[PDB]
RNA sequence: UUGGCGGAAAGGCCUUGGGUGCUUGCUGGCGAAUUGCAAUGUCAUUUUGCGUGGGGAUAAAUCAUUUGUAUACGACUUAGA
RNA sequence: GCCCUGAAAAUGGAUGGCGCUCAAGCGUGUUACCUAUACUCUACCGUCAGGGUUUGAUGCCCUGACGAGUAGGCAGGCGUGGAGGUCAGUGACGAAGCCUAGACCGUAAGGUCGGGUCGAACGGCCUCUAGUGCAGAUCUUGGUGGUAGUAGCAAAUA
RNA sequence: AGAACUGGCGAUGCGGGAUGAACCGAACGUAGAGUUAAGGUGCCGGAAUACACGCUCAUCAGACACCACAAAAGGUGUUAG
RNA sequence: GGAAUACUGCCAGCUGGGACUGAGGACUGCGACGUAAGUCAAGGAUGCUGGCAUAAUGGUUAUAUGCCGCCCGUCUUGAAA
RNA sequence: GAAAUUGUUGAAAGGGAAGGGCAUUUGAUCAGACA
């Protein structure tokens, strides 16, 4: 139900984990670029971790497309879900994390009505 | 090719028989060598002794235990030269080295199996005639390998009962020939030779 | 009969490698009896399967297969380069492989 | 050098028997009872 | 709203393809492939089977028969690349062959028609097989590489 | 460098396969004789074999007509260089210098 | 099953007698399809467990106590229906 | 010319290692082959540029070339506390926070989701403002390990 | 220790020199296929235990730029002058 | 005296096998084959068939295996030191 | 009611540390897609 798109090519599925966030607990994976003077990572010696740079950049044509081929859009209520009415083949809806259980079934409904894909159509579903 | 290759040690050059045996194990071909005590090494005896007393002196200083292990058995001196030609601290190399057996003499079952030879390792095709060379267990025996004469006695035992089988074989391959001769000239025979057989 | 074999026996040697750097995307095969690059021109494009066994059942079998194809001759003694749908595990250096007779040009 | 068999006499002394046992007073003293049965016949197993 | 909204949206209209230029041209099979040549089946259910080539088909496959009365292969489709063409031959000039086409094999056990079709084509072939002795028995036996067969050396 | 005296044969293949034009810079591939008559018509030279002509003949416009050509980008020798070490003179078994008519068989394995 | 040989890790070789399966050495009578044009198309041997029942067998060591030919402790060596 | 002699040092040891002697040594010739982040071709990313084009015109489209970087400069961005405006935004039918080798978007800073725990507030967008982003400073305060059931708990007669 | 020109290292990874700031090669967006450089192709190790004419036998042989040394002087060893 | 052949080069001579790639997405350009109407390999892959429709492809993850990877920060010509 | 750090359960691996990069096998576990 998506638009046609080329094969979605990633170029790096591995996450970039900041040098040594495996070593010290105090070092958070959250990527950081070493400025040190001796750092084998900055100097790019063989066998060290790869660094983020512009060439890894996803293709413009498949950029932002989830696996299903829809650019995902955040929806807190029907009015937001309704901005997607004409784009059913472009965007899918994601229901926001805080929307009340009762207001989800409302949206889930209106969306099935409009043919708008919803990505997280389970959250807070009594079953 | 074969699920096991028994090589005959006698009269091959240690270096080259090693190099060939190695790659086979790194390539997955189980190999067992026999009669290593009859291996040859280029250069005369006395040089290869000093060459062994040079290995002999190297030992880890504070504990002569954890230092280089100097093996005096002909099968070992050969296993050495192999081991050095494998990457033997890798898992891949533990694999290799486990495919290979080495022995003095030709012990059981190997003795009832045909054994091959490595042409590129043969001393007779490889040395130029008149270059001196050493015989392993003679070297090994000077560096302390105790069992040379137990090998000798047991090989002099084997080769007798080997000749007795080869006798019986020969006589029977003669019967074979004589029936196969009366098979020549027949309808089959000339048909067969027509096709290469 | 006894013999049912439809392929030539072949061995998995290395990855393609320089001295210190390998390349799992490409493997090096020894093919039974193929002695020369000439000889190995016969086998290019011919399709390899590596057969291994498992403990779990999957599509109805405890046997599994990785498929590949000879790409090009490798050096002077008849080694040949192949490339596999998913690369070979390199536990498999010294392992048996199967080079089937097809695509046939005979 | 390698030992390829042993042969033991029929009757073993209760001193030697005591050597195969860590606690002799508790044992059933079974040592070499079945071995002694090798003598019931002409002892062709022994002689072998 | 919990997410703002795009100022622009891409067009959901789907464009047509540029008019491709590739023509469907006849596939020429190799010189080994001539009707009445014996085939070795390399793969598939009947792999190892020795078979008789009949007609080059419209879908590029190869019509062959065992013949069935001998080795059990019926009239069947087979793919060129998956087969070794042997040098030994039998005359197909006695075999109808033209009934058979792509639709004769449409997928939609055995119908009365094919049963009869087979016995037909087979009688014609079993005739020319009897002409040359040992060839019935060679067409029944299966092909296997013995230790020492080197297909790159091997004449067929 | 290695250099020498190019044959008709190789000047042709050079400009057919790897000949490229300088048009407002921008390295334009040739492929159509009319891209030549655009730029090089001012001198004559409306065709690609007109271009080759000016080059092998060293005609009166050779400056413009050569300069027009993007510097050819050649692969490495497909048969490899011959000789083990490149940076002696061809005379001494190296590859650099003026190899004269031998420039041909090289530039062809590089094309 | 008859008899023999093999200790280098023998554990394997060789032989006699009958029973019995196959024999493509040769000649007959059937079967083979639809696994759909390929898909290893599954045929090997490793250890283990659980039941049925067929032979066969019905012990020790440890703690504790104890000796001092032993001992830092563990260990060692002895003793006790 | 090669070889021998001239040629003595302290842990045991290095043509890199094994080893090699009509070499796996030395001199020289010819091929073939192996493989760098280099060279060629194509895809994608970014940057610069030259065109085209009145409905995201800060836009779309065509085309070519380029891409190393400490000190450093510029740029476009990511995140935090608070402020002006907006979405009549989320919420006790569960806000915020925490947990989660579960799922998704980005090169990335980061963003989104599900499940758990939870209780009372909180977020998008366009702007404003700063006590705005930590691995280190023998950094400050607090908190906790390994050492470790360890050193030890033997002066003063019992 | 200190000057001249240039190229470098510092600030720079990558392939080769086992190893190594400066040598050789070649400089770096993400990938694919091809081909090469410097260096290599018994085995460790991808690649001819390739072909070819010779030299060399060392009771301390010899084995590849920068490079991890050797000299004067001798030999009725052998080789070609 | 007449050839052959080697050797070097040329062909806008014909042809088999293998590998990687299929960007783009109405038409528009340069041409090509045709007496013609048409056709084409001419400004970027389409035609035919089969399997599966699920953890099978893939993602993630632990691990094993091949190869590689020295502790970061710092001052310094030079830091794993 | 976060982290250091710790008990028990579950799983896994471990021949003189541990950790990393490329890649696949295997175990586990999951999204999507199709209809
Ligand atoms: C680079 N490593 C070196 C190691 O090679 C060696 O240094 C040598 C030293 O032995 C040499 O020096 C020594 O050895 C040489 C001979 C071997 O050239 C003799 O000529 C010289 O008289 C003697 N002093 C000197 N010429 C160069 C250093 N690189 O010893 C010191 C070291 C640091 O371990
Ligand atoms: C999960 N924790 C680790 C686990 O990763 C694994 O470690 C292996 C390790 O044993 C491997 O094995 C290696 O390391 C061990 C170790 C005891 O030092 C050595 O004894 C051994 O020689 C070496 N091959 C090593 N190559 C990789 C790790 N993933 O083994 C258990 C562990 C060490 O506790
Ligand atoms: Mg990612
Ligand atoms: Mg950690
Ligand atoms: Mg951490
Ligand atoms: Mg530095
Ligand atoms: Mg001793
Ligand atoms: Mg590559
Ligand atoms: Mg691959
Ligand atoms: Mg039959
Ligand atoms: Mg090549
Ligand atoms: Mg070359
Ligand atoms: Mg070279
Ligand atoms: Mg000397
Ligand atoms: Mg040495
Ligand atoms: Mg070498
Ligand atoms: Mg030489
Ligand atoms: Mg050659
Ligand atoms: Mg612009
Ligand atoms: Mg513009
Ligand atoms: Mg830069
Ligand atoms: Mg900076
Ligand atoms: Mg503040
Ligand atoms: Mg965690
Ligand atoms: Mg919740
Ligand atoms: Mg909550
Ligand atoms: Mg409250
Ligand atoms: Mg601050
Ligand atoms: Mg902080
Ligand atoms: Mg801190
Ligand atoms: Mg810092
Ligand atoms: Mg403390
Ligand atoms: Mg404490
Ligand atoms: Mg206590
Ligand atoms: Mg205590
Ligand atoms: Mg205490
Ligand atoms: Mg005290
Ligand atoms: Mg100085
Ligand atoms: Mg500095
Ligand atoms: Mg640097
Ligand atoms: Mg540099
Ligand atoms: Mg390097
Ligand atoms: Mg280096
Ligand atoms: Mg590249
Ligand atoms: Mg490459
Ligand atoms: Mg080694
Ligand atoms: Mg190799
Ligand atoms: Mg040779
Ligand atoms: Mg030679
Ligand atoms: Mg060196
Ligand atoms: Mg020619
Ligand atoms: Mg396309
Ligand atoms: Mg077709
Ligand atoms: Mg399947
Ligand atoms: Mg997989
Ligand atoms: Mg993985
Ligand atoms: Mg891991
Ligand atoms: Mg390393
Ligand atoms: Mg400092
Ligand atoms: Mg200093
Ligand atoms: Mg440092
Ligand atoms: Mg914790
Ligand atoms: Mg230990
Ligand atoms: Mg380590
Ligand atoms: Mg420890
Ligand atoms: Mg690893």
């Amino acid at each position: 139900a998506s638009l046609p798109h080329p094969k979605i090519v990633k170029k790096h599925t591995k996450k970039f984990k900041r040098h040594h966030s495996d070593r010290y607990h105090r070092v958070a994976e959250n990527w950081r670029k070493q400025k040190g003077i001796d750092s084998v990572v900055r100097r790019r010696f063989r066998g060290n971790i790869s660094q983020p740079k512009i060439g890894y950049g996803s293709n413009k044509k498949t950029k932002f497309l989830s696996p299903s081929g829809h650019k995902t859009f955040l929806v807190a209520n029907v009015k937001d879900l309704e901005t997607l009415t004409m784009h059913t083949k472009t965007y899918a809806a994601e229901i926001a994390h805080n929307i009340s259980a009762k207001n989800r079934v409302v949206i889930l409904a209106r969306a099935k009505a409009l043919g708008i894909k919803v990505t997280n159509p389970k959250g807070r579903l009594a079953l | 090719v074969e699920p096991v290759v028994v090589i005959d040690g006698k009269g091959h050059l240690v270096g080259r028989l090693a190099s060939v045996v190695a790659k086979q194990l790194l390539n997955g071909q189980k190999i067992v060598v026999v009669r290593a005590e009859e291996l040859n090494i280029s250069g005369e005896f006395f040089r290869n002794k000093l060459k062994y007393h040079d290995f002999l002196r190297k030992a880890t200083a504070f504990n002569k235990t954890r230092g280089p292990f100097h093996f005096r058995a002909p099968s070992r001196i050969f296993y050495k030269a192999l081991r050095g030609m494998v990457s033997h601290k890798t898992a891949r190399g533990k694999a290799a080295l486990e495919r290979l057996k080495v022995f003095e003499g030709i012990p059981p079952p190997y003795d009832k199996k045909k054994r091959v030879v490595v042409p590129q390792a043969l001393r007779v095709l490889r040395l130029k005639p008149g270059r001196k060379y050493t015989t392993l267990g003679k070297l090994s025996t000077s560096v302390g390998w105790k069992y040379e004469d137990v090998v000798a006695k047991l090989e002099a035992k084997r080769k007798v009962s080997s000749a007795e089988y080869y006798a019986k074989k020969r006589a029977f391959t003669k019967k074979v020939a004589s029936a196969n001769a009366t098979a020549a000239e027949s309808d089959v025979a000339k048909q067969l030779a027509a096709l290469g057989y | 009969a006894e013999s049912h074999r439809l392929y030539v026996k072949g061995k998995h040697l290395s990855y393609q490698r320089s001295k210190r750097v390998n390349n799992p995307n490409v493997s090096l095969i020894k093919i039974e009896g193929v002695a020369t690059p000439q000889d190995a021109q016969f086998y290019l494009g011919k399709r390899i399967a590596y057969v291994y066994r498992a403990s779990k059942e999957v599509r109805g079998s405890k046997i599994r297969v990785m498929w590949g194809k000879v790409t090009r001759t490798h050096g002077n003694s008849g080694v040949v380069r192949a490339t596999f749908r998913n690369n070979l595990p390199a536990k498999t250096f010294g392992a048996s492989v199967r080079i089937f007779l097809y695509p046939s040009n005979i | 050098l390698r030992s390829l068999t042993t042969v033991w006499a029929e009757h073993l002394s209760d001193e030697v028997k005591r050597r195969f046992y860590k606690n002799w007073y508790k044992s059933k003293k079974k040592a070499f009872t079945k071995y002694s049965a090798k003598y019931a016949q002409d002892g062709a197993g022994i002689e072998r | 709203s919990a997410q703002k909204a795009p100022k622009w949206y891409p067009s959901e209209d789907v464009a047509a393809l540029k008019k491709t230029r590739k023509a469907a041209r006849p596939q020429k099979l190799r010189a080994s492939l001539v009707p009445g040549t014996v085939l070795i089946l390399l793969a598939g259910r009947f792999r190892g089977k020795r078979v008789v080539y009949l007609k080059h088909l419209e879908d590029n496959t190869l019509l062959i028969s065992g013949p069935f009365k001998v080795n059990g292969v019926p009239l069947r489709r087979v793919n060129a690349r998956y087969v070794i063409a042997t040098s030994t031959k039998v005359s197909v000039e006695g075999v109808n062959v033209e009934k058979f086409n792509v639709e004769y094999f449409a997928k939609e056990e055995i119908k009365a028609e094919r049963v009869e079709d087979q016995k037909v084509v087979d009688k014609a072939l079993i005739a020319e097989i009897k002409k040359t002795p040992l060839l019935k028995q060679y067409l029944s036996a299966s092909f296997s590489l013995k230790n020492g067969d080197k297909p790159h050396m091997l004449k067929f | 460098v290695a250099y020498g005296y190019p044959s008709y044969s190789t000047i042709r293949q050079l400009v057919y396969k790897r000949g490229f034009g300088k048009i407002n810079k921008q390295r334009v591939p040739l492929s159509d004789n009319a891209i030549i008559e655009a730029n090089l018509g001012k001198y004559g030279i409306l065709s690609i074999d007109d271009l080759i002509h000016e080059i092998i003949t060293v005609g009166p416009h050779f400056k413009q007509a050569n300069n027009f050509l993007w510097p050819f980008k050649l692969s490495n020798p497909s048969g490899g260089w011959g000789v083990p070490r490149k940076f002696k003179h061809f005379i001494q078994g190296g590859s650099f210098g003026n190899r004269e008519e031998f420039i041909n068989k090289l530039v062809k394995s590089m094309n």
